[PDB]
């Protein structure tokens, strides 16, 4: 069992990080 | 959210900035109108001047 992957699908991170790059569009605005 | 408020505090600034600009765009041109009456005014004293030298006329 790979169980472990689990807790490692939490990060995942990047898809957060590049969100708030993104969001970084209101900085420039 | 953050990014929702942020926008908005900007947006809301920008609204005060122009509601500033506009406002200060008025005052001049009021005051424009109040400098050009002012300068009638100091014409007329300068008259009131010459009027009160012509010791005949006075």
């Amino acid at each position: 069992q790979d169980k472990l992957k689990q807790a490692k699908t939490d990060a995942a991170k990047e898809i957060d990080s590049y969100k708030i790059q993104k969001d970084k569009e209101l900085k420039e605005f | 959210g953050n990014f929702k408020s942020k926008l908005k505090k900007a947006m809301l600034s920008q609204q005060i900035t122009k509601s500033t600009i506009a406002n200060k765009m008025r005052l001049k041109v009021l005051s424009a109108r109040e400098q050009s009456l002012d300068g009638i005014f100091e014409e007329t004293k300068e008259k009131l001047s010459g009027i009160a030298n012509n010791r005949d006329e006075y």
